[PDB]
């Protein structure tokens, strides 16, 4: 979807989409995982 | 009850955690049953039918406050007070409100927040949400601030024009939404000419003191309904009172009776802990580079420094380091020989890879060396991708304290997750000040459970969410048991070396059971566990003491000559003092140094005035 | 703007000096172009026909106002605006008016303080003037502050009856002074609630900051009189800004570029160099107890001290002395091991023949030796009295710096009056910091004005000021002039013990003709014209120098062996080295210093094992 | 005049007199010594 510029964007598995509206970039973090690229763990919920 | 509860607020902008339902519980997880967001207030992605009205409690947000890509019919942010604005979307909005619709412009329609009346920072934006109505009728210079007039930008196209009328009961055709309730209450640009920033009405005798925020119910310090700053346990002032006040007339400071110590935007009488009381009176998180800690009876100043001052590199994300959102093979060289974080950790497993949308290339293995000298943490520790040759956390066998200012989700200070090491190796740390210890989800990893956590909290209320690692009937039949010689408070790894402590005796790091005293070549003597050999010059005797003291004060005989109790190996040949009396020493009959005589100027290489000839 | 031109204010209390004339001539000196008198205003014994009219300057008293015992009829304090009330008479008032009248019932008439407005402290007493009429006009709740009306004393009787009548353009019979220019302008009792401090009109459009004392121009605080707290050069801060402000949101302190060091009643952008900076930014006169004073970075700061540090004791004039003239009999105890006198010092005559007035009994002379552990002081320095049986001052022997903080009559640091002392004898004296000095009217002394005290003074505009001693033509001509052969250009004794200015050179406490270059005992060298002793492992050199400087490292040729860049007497066998590895070395042919075989143990004296043989 | 209760109070060779009005006693100080009690000597003027 988004282009190669922003390719390995999203990690832990990152499905990494096109905004049509605002024209922007954005991930769909995998579940569990947090973050504006999905960096982070969410440790307060699972392990 | 007037610790009114806080959330943390995501900082993921726009991301979707998952699918429409795993966001939405993501988003209900987080501010349900909360008044003060400490972050942002960020809802994106919330379709018909979900039922936001557990918003209705927020009463304040830290941060910006962003509404996009919505599609519920009503987002009831009706207790909202004020938006600090302290972080900007787009670099400059505090309240932002984009897109609100799906490809049939049926979106956001109620924008309720009828209790708004004041944006301390930065401008405001809509856009492209067009079934927003009853909001363009709000003249947004009473709310945003007097400077920021300038970037707003708003434009409420709401072709379709299908909601009810404004009620005239409020003035200039202003209102939020329908009704009575849901209109404008203006407290900025009704004021009297002289009041100084906000009021209550429009006759000159009702003003409000200038740090209310939101406006006031009195004309007082103490009765805003907002504090635009410090706040000190029932008023809002603009600094916390200081602790010594400066008598012009004797030149000389003397004690404030009610100065505080200003911790955030709080006055306290005392700090916490875990916080360097600085020299003004403040709780700080790391002072300046020219100091260092200075524990003293309890409380952590700073003093200039020990001359030459140790090395404190920034952590991850202070500093200059918010680019990077870990330990990069960019950033590492920076820690060559940092003794102490000021800051926090980030191991990632994205450094490891080697991000290409940042063109970091990917982390060796082998630089992970570079962290062997740090022994201390000030924020948090966050691991979850370690190389999987490497058996335990060797790069961090010297660290000693994690003290915990900053945290992970506001919570975690320890955090190993998802690695394959199979001990822990942090055979040196002592102390986790403040945060909670997570460490989970590792495939083979024991002897996490036998450490007793609660003897490394500073602090009560600290606790440790260990789940999921390799089963604890599953060490046992492996032979993946610590030392029997360990004291039963635990280990970090299998060897008598990583353990917490011994059971009878210490050599260096090393747990032993009976030590070298009475055979060996290290002949020691015990000293609180440790046995340590003594002064090097007095051999063992057949079974008996080799020696009991450090020096050669304390050894029963000396292996070499003996001076009474200053047993050395030579015999004296010069001491100095006053008028040079340069006296030397021989083997008598006792093998003891008797003094010298001046007589024989040639010093004393033999026996007293009758074998000391050329 | 410029500085107003402050007079130090009398505090006499009722005593006359000298003759009515003269007494009236000691005001004229006093408060002649005075515009803010810094201590109190004693108007006191002025007669008949003697004019006032330099009284007509005086803006502002920083203490109180005594009135009393005058004869003249028109007292015209015109332009005081302010009485700050710092200090007290009778421990109650700040404005006394007492008993004007003359022999027949003729005292003072006319007292026109139109300007006046402020009282910041104490109340106020009007008595026994019978000829004082047009003050009992005057409403005294527009001046005193709402906490002293209970403590006011007022009383005004003009039996005689030649009061005229005042013009009706101004409140209710209030005027000071007969006619239109000189009658009340009330700015506290006439405006609205919602005002707090002054208010120059009824409207509650024209109100004061509360941040000034008597009235203000307009509605700000850069708009008033005079200042209520302090003074940052431009407006009426409350306290001076300070120099580092704590965000809330970083958790740390942040310089600030309006940041002042509040010095005395103003905030400055630095202190003056003899001023213990403080790191608030106060600047105070003597620093904290625990604490003890620094030496360098330009300032005067105070570090804290290791324990048990250099004993200070609190000088005249200070807390637990200000009842006390001079150093009693009794209060001397309480100097025994001083080092540094915070404070200045009193020797006045009552120390010598002891008053039955403060109950003290005379003191004893050798007592003075008690100072002779003193090394510098902070105040002044004022001596009157000395046993004649002395012929120096010898108590003070041990000084070396004056810094001069709290001055004498704001001028004089040194002060060595009238005097049967035939020698100063300040050896140890290096600098005097700031003040002036006043050598004069001593009956010998002879040796004073070939000092050049312009090389003691740091600071500019310090002035001496030495006449009536022995002249030279009738010391020098009788066997006083002092000591040659060191650099005649400063003497505090007959002999050259003293000398400031070393000749050429010194040897420590004493001055010489040349250091021990070349030749001598001892082989010296030359830096800042100082002879210090060169290694004594250097060799005697007969030709050339011998060293340059005091290290061995400095030698032209060793006298011994040489172990490297040092010069050593003889080489090392037993030094400790790394990893607890003992240190033996050997002298080779150039009598130079090489390691030992490791192997060796009991050292060697050659090159490796073919050097030991065992 | 000031009752020898108030002897020597006026240092310097003082002339301790009685003030009949305000009822106090005070100092009548020689020229060139100042203070309450012609204690200290004018050193601004002379020597």
């Amino acid at each position: 979807e988004c282009p190669l510029s922003h390719d390995g964007y999203c990690l832990h598995d990152g499905v990494c989409m096109y905004i049509e509206a605002l024209d922007k970039y954005a991930c769909n973090c995998v579940v569990g995982y947090i973050g504006e690229r999905c960096q982070y763990r969410d440790l307060k919920w699972w392990e | 009850l007037e610790e009114k509860k806080v959330c943390q607020g995501t900082s993921n902008k726009l991301t979707q955690l998952g699918t429409f339902e795993d966001h939405f519980l993501s988003l209900q997880r987080m501010f349900n049953n909360c008044e003060v967001v400490l972050g942002n207030l960020e809802i994106t992605y919330v379709q018909r039918n979900y039922d936001l009205s557990f918003l209705k409690t927020i009463q304040e947000v830290a941060g910006y406050v962003l509404i996009a890509l919505n599609t519920v019919e009503r987002i009831p942010l009706e207790n909202l007070q004020i938006i600090r604005g302290n972080m900007y979307y787009e670099n400059s909005y505090a309240l932002a409100v984009l897109s609100n619709y799906d490809a049939n412009k049926t979106g956001l329609k109620e924008l309720p927040m009828r209790n708004l009346q004041e944006i301390l920072h930065g401008a405001v934006r809509f856009s492209n949400n067009p079934a927003l109505c009853n909001v363009e009728s709000i003249q947004w210079r009473d709310i945003v601030s007097s400077d920021f007039l300038s970037n707003m930008s708003m434009d409420f196209q709401n072709h379709l024009g299908s909601c009810q009328k404004c009620d005239p009961s409020c003035p200039n055709g202003s209102c939020w939404g329908a009704g009575e309730e849901n209109c404008q209450k203006l407290t900025k640009i009704i004021c009297a000419q002289q009041c100084s920033g906000r009021c209550r009405g429009k006759s000159p005798s009702d003003c409000c003191h200038n740090q209310c925020a939101a406006g006031c119910t009195g004309p007082r310090e103490s009765d805003c309904l907002v504090c635009r700053k410090f706040r000190n346990e029932a008023t809002c002032k603009d600094t916390c009172p200081p602790l010594m006040l400066y008598n012009p007339t004797t030149y000389q400071m003397d004690v404030n009776p009610e100065g505080k110590y200003s911790f955030g935007a709080t006055c306290v009488k005392k700090c916490p802990r875990n916080y360097v009381v600085t020299d003004h009176g403040s709780c700080v998180r790391a002072c300046g580079a020219d100091s260092y800690e200075m524990e003293e009876d309890g409380v952590r100043k700073c003093k200039k420094c020990e001359g030459p001052c140790r090395k404190v590199c920034n952590g991850i994300g202070i500093g200059e380091f918010k680019d990077s959102l870990s330990i990069n093979a960019t950033n590492i060289k920076h820690f060559k020989n940092c003794t102490s974080i000021s800051g926090d950790l980030h191991i990632l497993p994205v450094a490891f890879r080697g991000d290409s949308f940042t063109h970091t290339p990917p982390l060796d293995p082998q630089e992970l060396d570079i962290l062997k000298t740090v022994k201390e943490i000030t924020g948090f520790l966050l691991i979850q991708a370690w190389p999987e040759n490497r058996t335990d956390l060797h790069a961090f066998e010297n660290l000693e304290i994690i003290r915990g200012r900053t945290k992970q989700h506001g919570q975690f200070s320890l955090a190993v997750v998802s690695l394959n090491i199979t001990s822990l190796g942090l055979r040196s740390l002592k102390e986790i000040s403040d945060g909670d210890v997570i460490i989970s989800g590792n495939k083979n990893l024991c002897y996490a459970n036998t450490i007793n956590w609660k003897k490394l909290f500073g602090t009560s209320g600290q606790k440790t969410k260990i789940i999921s690692n390799r089963g604890e009937n599953s060490c046992k039949a492996t032979g993946q048991v610590c030392h029997a010689l360990c004291s039963p408070e635990g280990c970090w790894g299998p060897e008598p070396r990583d353990c917490v402590s011994c059971r009878n005796v210490s050599r260096g790091r090393e747990c032993v059971d009976k030590c070298n005293l009475l055979e060996g070549e290290p002949r020691e003597f015990v000293e609180n566990s440790e046995c340590i050999q003594c002064h090097p010059e007095c051999l063992p005797q057949a079974m008996n003491i080799t020696c009991t003291g450090r020096g050669p004060d304390n050894c029963i005989q000396c292996a070499h000559y003996i001076d009474g109790p200053h047993c050395v190996k030579t015999c004296p040949a010069g001491v100095m003092g006053e008028n040079n009396t340069l006296v030397w020493k021989y083997a008598d009959a006792g093998h003891v140094c008797h003094l010298c005589h001046p007589n024989c100027t040639y010093g004393c290489t033999g026996p007293g005035l009758e074998g000391c000839p050329t």
